[PDB]
């Protein structure tokens, strides 16, 4: 047992960035005495189920495949955690719409950074993902990453598709927010009309009062657009991450 | 100094520790309390509770460890001890691991190919339960935020004010007692 | 995953049914005394927090018992969902 | 491996089985009560709580240092809930640690809610008198900390708090 | 848990008592100088803050002794409850 | 001496590589929209991290299999500022000069794009005051108009496509 | 067991030395001046540790030769609160009393210097509401005035001279 | 705790004194230009900041020494209270 | 004794080196510009650490074989403040140096924190004179507070004027 | 701190100097059409803002070179003082 562990760190530093920013294995929700043994169990389960490929490899390659796997395993983490980062987006552009974290939208020092509705959506979508083939899909996505550039390959990955990532994450977030956001703006423009026809009121306070509750009411009568983006995302991460490399 | 150090965590990975040591950590993050039920405290409470759950597994496996004879210190004999020397923790693993995730660590199961499947199954299940616990602490959190923005005051954060209400909701619930009872009755019937 | 949808819509219903009473009283008082800052000219954007604060007090202190019991009878239902499978 | 496998688990047995729980959930909640997020410096409060827990555990430590402890066992059946120690079941040691730990977490949250509360009253008062005055945009965390400290030094503060919190264990 | 209920209702009572006086004086001065922003033209939202600022000093530097004593007589009683079990 | 290896590696990637140029421009676009959370800080510090590691990929692959990295420093450092620290080159007298050159260029290129957002903010505020009403906050109206006009202008795609082409041939 | 020697030594420093008095006061000065990030919190832990180790220096090298540190503890411990943790003196009966007395004293000396900054914050808030506007947060405008009021005081020099003369005659 | 009570009372006194001058000058200049909102057509809720902005500057640029000196000599007094007991 | 040193290596860096002088200033420049998130505080720790270790280079590369370190401390300590801790030994040069550079770094930061709030108040003044009140001038004031900083050669002349006190 | 007296009082000087013109042109042209809010029937606060946005801008487009040569020279003075202690 000397060659057993040189294959073990190469799977560690591919899968340890998969737990960092995957918001049901790290929002500070598992202890740092759990991350290291959970990865040393999952990695030991992967390299005895035969889900690797020989590179016939030593004499310059201890820290050399370190920086390799971080450029690969992060790319596995990023297209795998796209929906949660939409819902953690779609919480924010709902509660910064109604003014929850509008305290820190002026002086970002002593107010709200990680708010109270975005954490609710970020756990709720993690649960809805996690029932519907949660850890199976992630772990076969790890073997799909192993199908392309296992741990000894060159990983000369295609460029211009990880640069459209963040506009994908913005486009889906604004489109998915669109039933909530435009009615809040219709309400606030209508109350601006009311402030024009009565130029003495506090339009800001009266705007906040109705415009928080109306947002939480519109999130309630949705019932439809919560789960069915993840079949799209199943086919998506089978397609995108295949054509990223 | 890793196998000298992380072996009390590798062994305590995939017994029952994960199942508690997320949920308590997910109850602390649910109350708005960012640090105060200290991490080195809650990872101790979860450890002693999980070792209580594992004690009738541990001594009755140590009986099979002790009578033996079980010549050791090689690869094949420890694999033989993992099935024909334990025989009841493996049934404990088969009880709580998914019939669709333990098949992933394969090519009538063994032992070493269920511990990652068991660890991820408990991360899955503990995250389910921790979301159900998080779920009535955001009704109070969003009610306080809504009636606090509705009462003019926007700049003051509800993280300061909600914690008395998120604890008068929680100690009157009986709190860690009814939670730990309802969470340990899954493992001790 | 029916339990998640039912608990999530029940949480988004409890937020609405709790926050409908005091936020509704707050916006009725704010809009109404904004209408008294109309034609009887009393143009000050400093008034209504003197009166909204009592309404959100009175419509909470009258109703803080109910805020307990359903939200406690809610918190036991969830407990059954973790004494189940 | 025994000289590190017994040392790695030992902070968990101090912060899980001793009286450390009862202080480490209170003092770090005193810090978050005042609005101060960092300044009493968690490295420090986990030292105050640890030496004050070692002061309580000292007649247990030197007695058991000489079925081995048996005064720690009798210590556990004094702050454990009676209707919760019957759930984790003569008695033992390790069937008595988790009932004690859960009992002190529940009692420490009750103590913490008692003292988190005479500070949120003055926090909401400063916010109300600072909105009705008009200055809506300024955060009252700057103004509230002097009043939440003059309200706490006039209490005599940490002295009478640790007196009233250690009288349950030494009297 | 009835002690928790009594302490919580006493806290809501102390918030409402300590914010009846200065918020009430502030909104009474605001409404009463809005009465001088009636037919006697004073249509500027500047002079209320010039005078409300002194009121919630005058109703707060004169009265903060009382804000001490009851809020310390509260803080001892809580300490009494944690002298108990 | 591998304790100083992993510890000083965030203090070398965020200080000596191209992570400065992206970690400033991205978080400067986010703060311009008003919405300072919806791309997360953990999100932007992952996009900028892989966008910096892909630029450092041929440099590390050529160097560890340091003269290639020094060519990368000398190409992008201001020569008017690198000569001050040399009072050819050495390595360690360029990393402060390179880091300050990238911070100055980051504020330069970030300010060149921060400007069409404040003019649409002033457009929204001016058309709100021109329609009578003044006593309403136009930040909350302007923020989704600063989103849906930024997403439909292809946004981060047209941004970061020419923010790494300054450092690579794509 | 040199690890249990060493894993408690930060608890002996932050609990039994004079590190409490500076690690509360300095770290509260950062919170006092508005900007709660600026002197790089680990920096203030560095300054407070080197100053507390300077104060402990005639106990540190005079311990490597023990009835010279407890006599330091008796000087700054409360008279009546050390008697509560008693029932001469002993060891493991003063460090709670010493630590609680210096936390109380640190909050007192902290509230003394916290106070001439909330006055100038409320002054700037009052002149900024009186100047028409409402929406601009005065935390921005407060910081340069809260620093011109601090640097012109001589600042950290006169503060640490006022704060360390209690422990050195 | 008479040192603490004296410092707190002097703090409220310094707030009131240091804000009595510029708020008063601001509202006097505002009401003085509001006397031109008589029969003369000057109904604008935008004009007085055109003058009030200089007034708050003039009673502070010409008065920054006083705002210095006592508020600096106050900061020495506190220092005395922590050099002594 | 090999883990008794790395537990105090960052304390000697952030308390005894030139790091203080930069890590107060640049973090204050981030807070000065109104953009108090974007230069990514670990980045500023990186810039300040490499720029401080550049100054420490003739001290470390002559100290690996200390006397020039004590000379470095005696050069950058106030006359009127080293006398107090003196009432030679290493532990009495450290706190006077650390407090001297905290006071000097707050002075240097105050000199530069000041030409930004004047343009902040200019933008607030022209915003209220231009009718609008409910819009905060933070978002509108950021680009002007930064174009005032780019046209000052950015961070170049700032770091030159901040490091020339240490390289004669 | 004697140079801080000179640098600090020059900060309030530039608040007076650099904001005298763009507030002043705003309170002249905004008062010029405010003088067209006299007996001339143009009672709107809608068209006397689009003339004020363009009224400030001509005093902000042409006069912006006065903001350049001396506010950088004010910052070149500051950069010269910090080369000393």
């Amino acid at each position: 047992i000397h060659v057993f562990l040189i294959l073990l760190n190469g799977v560690f530093f591919r899968l340890a960035p998969l737990f960092f920013f995957l918001p049901f294995l790290n929002n500070g929700i598992i202890s740092p005495s759990i991350r290291i043994p959970v990865i040393f169990l999952v990695a030991s389960g992967l390299i005895t189920s035969g889900k690797v490929d020989i590179g016939s490899s030593v004499f310059e390659h201890v820290y050399f495949l370190m920086f390799k796997e971080i450029i690969v395993g992060l790319l596995l983490s990023f297209c795998l955690s796209l929906p949660f980062w939409i819902f953690h987006a779609v919480g924010s552009i709902i509660d910064n719409q109604r003014g929850a974290t509008l305290s820190s939208s002026i002086d970002p020092a002593n107010g709200v950074d990680t708010s109270e509705l975005a954490k609710f959506f970020n756990l709720f979508s993690a649960v809805v993902f996690l029932y519907s083939g949660g850890m199976v899909f992630i772990l076969e996505s790890i073997q799909l990453s192993y199908n392309i550039c296992p741990l000894f390959s060159q990983c000369s990955f295609r460029i211009s598709n990880i640069l459209t990532f963040l506009t994908l994450l913005a486009s889906q977030a604004v489109i998915l927010a669109s039933p909530v956001m435009i009615v809040l703006l219709l309400s606030e423009v209508l109350l601006g009309v009311l402030s024009r026809f009565a130029p003495q009121m506090n339009a800001f306070s009266v705007s906040l009062t109705i415009k928080s509750l109306l947002a939480i009411f519109i999130i309630f009568i949705c019932s439809s657009t919560i789960y069915f983006s993840k079949v799209q995302f199943f086919l998506g991460e089978h397609k995108f991450f295949t054509n990223l490399f | 100094l890793s196998f000298f150090t992380l072996l009390p965590f590798l062994v305590a990975a995939g017994t029952c520790y994960i199942k508690f040591s997320i949920v308590f950590v997910m109850v602390r993050n649910a109350l708005g309390l960012q640090q105060v039920p200290s991490n080195m405290t809650l990872n101790g409470i979860a450890l002693i509770m999980a070792l209580f759950v594992m004690k009738p597994i541990i001594e009755a496996g140590y009986e099979n460890y002790l009578n033996g004879p079980q010549k050791f210190d090689t690869i094949s004999d420890i694999v033989r001890f993992s099935d024909s020397g334990l025989m009841e923790y493996k049934q404990y693993l088969k009880k709580h691991t998914d019939l669709e995730l333990a098949r992933f660590f394969q090519r009538d199961y063994s032992l070493f190919s269920l511990l990652p499947a068991y660890a991820l199954s408990e991360i899955k299940d503990a995250f389910k339960i921790g979301f159900y616990l998080y779920l009535p602490f955001v009704v109070v959190d969003l009610v306080i935020s809504s009636i606090l923005l509705a009462l003019g005051m926007m700049m003051m954060s509800p993280i300061t004010i909600s914690v008395p209400i998120k604890l008068v909701l929680f100690v009157a619930l009986d709190g860690w007692g009814i939670l730990s009872k309802a969470l340990i009755e899954q493992y001790i019937n | 995953m029916s339990d998640i949808v039912y608990m999530g819509n029940k949480a988004l219903y409890l937020i609405l049914i709790f926050s409908l009473w005091p936020v509704g009283i707050a916006t009725v008082i704010g809009l109404s005394i904004g209408l008294l800052q109309t034609v009887t000219q009393l143009q000050e954007q400093t008034l209504p927090f003197g009166i909204k604060l009592i309404g959100v007090s009175i419509s909470l202190l009258l109703l803080s018992g109910w805020y307990g019991e359903v939200l406690l009878s809610f918190c036991h239902e969830i407990m059954f969902l973790i004494k189940s499978g």
